């Protein structure tokens, strides 16, 4: 269980990675 | 040593900064070099951000107490000093750089 | 058997270099070949427990000597080589190995040479190794901390005159390696501080005996000779040149204070 | 003791090759403790590497790796452990062994990643040492009984020989490929390697002793291949197993669409192939919802 | 008599380092563009 | 606003193969075919879980001149 645990946190840590580019274009257009 | 836990990470550190200390007492200091380079390397592979930052600062003081300050130069030029480490960390690395 | 060997070795080398007219070539090749024998007898010991005690005092023997020499024959490697092996020797083993009577004369010179190559950030670094108290006490260190000071402070006539008090002869050479320096940094006093001085006047100044030892250093430094026997240094000319602003400069400034006040969020 | 390197380094450029073959043997002892001051030397023991006629120029390479494995340049510390060469002994439980196994295992991993949407003609070659430690470490995994992890290393490599020979000479192969069908399915994103995934767990399927030939028309539905679904569905028929073609035939018009089961009617056209074309047609599937 | 396993240890958690740290600025991002 | 879901549905579940497409249509001034790109988005990552045509996604949404 050990690949897919890792495979698991790669896919997570990139969706983090997606929710804080998401997160910063919205305060962007939240301002104007 | 034997152990490879995360949070005991934050425990070894102080165990560390005593087990310098006992031998602080002992006045060698000569058979702690070893021990402390082996898990300052331990520390650094695992990120260990505490152990590593406690490690150096003993390493940096075992260096100074025998006027090896060549050591202590080369040692601060390669290694990396943990930005997340604690206070009370930062001002001994800072001392002895 | 192998230690014995040495020894005689050793003694072989003692007996030639103690000679009033040593022979380089033969030291030399002496040496090469100790340092071969050595290999063998645990040369440089790593973490030196209680082993024999006449190896280690053997191989210091053998590293003062060579280093000795190597100022002889006047190379910088082979001093260089022999010191990195002979501060090991000195100070590492130092608890069973006895108190070397001539390990300060060596140091000494080891910290006289960092002097002449201007590598005085290790030659600091160096000095702290030593005791506090032979510092300031012994006349082998005593001497090129002190030269090291005058260089520093500018009192360059007391380092001139540091070559007719040297603690032994072994520091004479060195001494030469800076003397070459100082010359070439006092007249690069002198054309700074010095608007304008007179040709003779310089010969206490720059330490020449000859007057003719004038012409052809100036003409290397290329001094534009005065009918009057004055070396016009008119070169402050070159200030720091105020007459342009750094307006490249001052614009990534300001440029840099509007970022990190507006690109902040 | 030994608290300065300095003279073990002026052992260092010498003419003697004893002299620094000696030296190379002291550094070793201290690269743990004193690769500080080695690391500026690291260019005098490297040319000693670089020089062919030295006798221990692979060691000349082993010390530099472990300086490079203390200064944290892992790439330089694995190109000079495979300079190294046998002296880089892979059983050893060293830290640095393990760490430089690590390394050697994602830069191979990058490397064959790379490779593998490369077209041939630009498929760089890998290092023959990578490649060597790399099976090495894989039949570490295949001795100790770790089949998932070689499974997955195999699948993050791109190497579908490693998968196979783990997949067969696994104990459980039925779950061995079950766990391998999931992973293909939920993690791999490439799909043309994901199709050579595919292709190559057809190919263990059919070997098996009972083919279970359910999961083989599933992953040629993933495959999109309906010649070779049509040929297992004929082959069964001829075979006298018809009640598994017809679950086939259940399943493939389940999930498939409706392009591929026409060119299967037409790979099967070419009184039970016409009750095949009935169900893959799927009018009875409709009959059985609409009544249900 | 463990393969990989070390290995697949040292990358989940160094994977697991990265993801903590970026939950937390994501969360804290997450409040500012909610204020 | 029929073509919208046309186009989207010419490039069902074809992963990459619709990028040139996508980029064409998420560039258009009309904001109906700006709708029909991330309608084509949608068809050609079905459940995928391809984090770049999710970041495309929430880019558009987050920032876009029409709300539809």
């Amino acid at each position: 269980d050990l690949y897919s645990r890792y495979k698991k946190l790669q896919q997570e840590l990139e969706f983090l990675e997606v929710q804080e580019e998401y997160i910063k274009d919205e305060q962007k257009n939240l301002k104007k | 040593s034997t152990q490879n836990r995360r949070a005991l990470d934050l425990v070894a550190a102080k165990c560390y900064y005593y087990h310098a200390r006992v031998y602080e007492f002992l006045d060698k200091l000569d058979v702690v070099r070893s021990f402390l380079h082996a898990r300052l390397r331990t520390a650094t592979l695992r990120h260990d951000a505490d152990g590593q930052a406690t490690l150096l600062n003993l390493l940096l003081r075992n260096y100074l107490h025998y006027s090896l300050y060549d050591q202590a130069e080369k040692l601060v030029s390669k290694s990396v000093f943990p930005e997340q480490a604690n206070n009370n960390e930062w001002a001994r690395y800072l001392y002895y750089t | 058997a192998v230690l014995q060997a040495a020894t005689g070795m050793y003694e072989q080398l003692k007996g030639e270099w103690n000679r009033k007219s040593p022979n380089l070539s033969k030291c030399g090749e002496e040496l090469g070949r100790l340092k071969l024998v050595l290999l063998e007898l645990n040369f440089l010991p790593t973490t030196g427990t209680k082993l024999t005690k006449q190896q280690l005092i053997l191989a210091r023997d053998i590293l003062e000597i060579g280093a000795q020499w190597s100022i002889l024959r006047k190379d910088i490697p082979s001093f260089e080589r022999y010191m990195a092996q002979l501060k090991c020797y000195y100070f590492d083993y130092k608890e069973q190995l006895p108190e070397s009577a001539y390990m300060h004369q060596l140091l000494g010179l080891n910290l006289l040479f960092l002097l002449s190559q201007n590598r005085v950030a290790e030659f600091h670094t160096e000095l702290e190794r030593l005791p506090a108290k032979d510092i300031q006490t012994n006349v082998y260190i005593k001497h090129p901390v002190s030269l090291e000071q005058y260089l520093m402070e500018g009192s360059y006539n007391k380092v001139f005159l540091a070559k007719g008090n040297i603690p032994a002869e072994s520091y004479t050479f060195f001494i030469d390696i800076l003397l070459d320096t100082i010359r070439d940094e006092i007249a690069g006093c002198i054309e700074k501080a010095y608007e304008k001085i007179l040709f003779t006047e310089a010969t206490r100044i720059l330490f020449f005996n000859t007057p003719k030892k004038m012409t052809d250093y100036a003409k290397k430094r290329g001094w534009v000779l005065g009918p009057n026997n004055y070396y016009s240094f008119a070169s402050q000319q070159q200030k720091p040149e105020d007459t342009t602003i750094p307006s490249t400069e001052l614009a990534k400034q300001v440029i840099e204070y509007a970022r990190q006040l507006e690109m902040i969020v | 003791m030994i608290t300065s390197a300095a003279g073990i380094i002026s052992l260092l450029d010498e003419d003697e090759p004893q002299l620094k073959e000696f030296a190379l043997h002291k550094l070793n002892a201290v690269v743990n403790d004193f690769w500080a001051e080695i690391s500026e030397s690291v260019d005098k023991i490297e040319v000693l590497y670089e020089d062919e006629g030295f006798r221990s120029r692979q060691f000349a390479a082993l010390v530099a790796s472990k300086v490079f494995y203390h200064l944290g340049a892992f790439e330089e510390s694995l190109n000079y452990a495979l300079g190294a060469g046998d002296l880089f002994n892979v059983n050893d439980n060293s830290e640095y062994v393990e760490t430089i196994i690590a390394k050697c295992i994602d830069h191979y991993t990058k490397q064959c990643v790379e490779n593998a949407d490369l077209p041939e003609g630009e498929k760089k070659p890998i290092d023959q040492r990578l490649e060597g430690i790399v099976n090495k470490m894989f039949q570490r995994c295949l001795d100790d009984h770790k089949y998932k992890q070689a499974i997955g290393i195999a699948l993050e490599t791109r190497r579908l020989d490693v998968f196979e020979k783990t997949i067969l000479e696994s104990n459980d192969v039925p779950g061995m490929l079950a766990y391998s069908l999931k992973l293909c399915m939920s993690l791999m994103q490439n799909k043309q390697f994901r199709n050579k995934v595919l292709r190559v767990l057809v190919k263990i399927y059919m070997n098996l002793e009972k083919p279970d030939f359910i999961n083989v028309c599933q992953c040629l539905i993933f495959l999109d291949d309906p010649q070779a679904v049509s040929d297992i569905l004929e082959k069964l028929v001829k075979e006298d197993n018809l009640l598994m073609a017809y679950q086939i035939c259940f399943d493939l018009y389940e999930s498939a669409s409706q392009q591929f089961l026409s060119s299967v009617i037409q790979n099967l056209r070419t009184d039970q192939t016409l009750k095949m074309i009935k169900i893959l047609s799927g009018e009875m599937a409709i009959e059985l919802h609409l009544q249900f | 008599g463990s393969g990989l396993r070390q290995y697949y240890l040292s990358k989940i958690e160094e994977l697991q380092l990265i993801v903590n740290d970026k939950s937390q600025n994501l969360r804290r991002l997450q409040a500012q563009r909610n204020e | 606003r029929g073509l919208a879901v046309g186009i989207a549905l010419v490039m069902y579940g074809r992963m990459e193969e619709a990028d040139a497409l996508i980029e064409s249509l998420c560039r258009d001034k009309d904001p109906i075919l700006r709708r029909s790109g991330m309608y084509t988005v949608a068809m050609a990552y079905c459940g995928s879980g391809n984090n770049k045509a999710i970041r495309r996604l929430l880019h558009v949404a987050v920032s876009d001149v029409n709300d539809d």
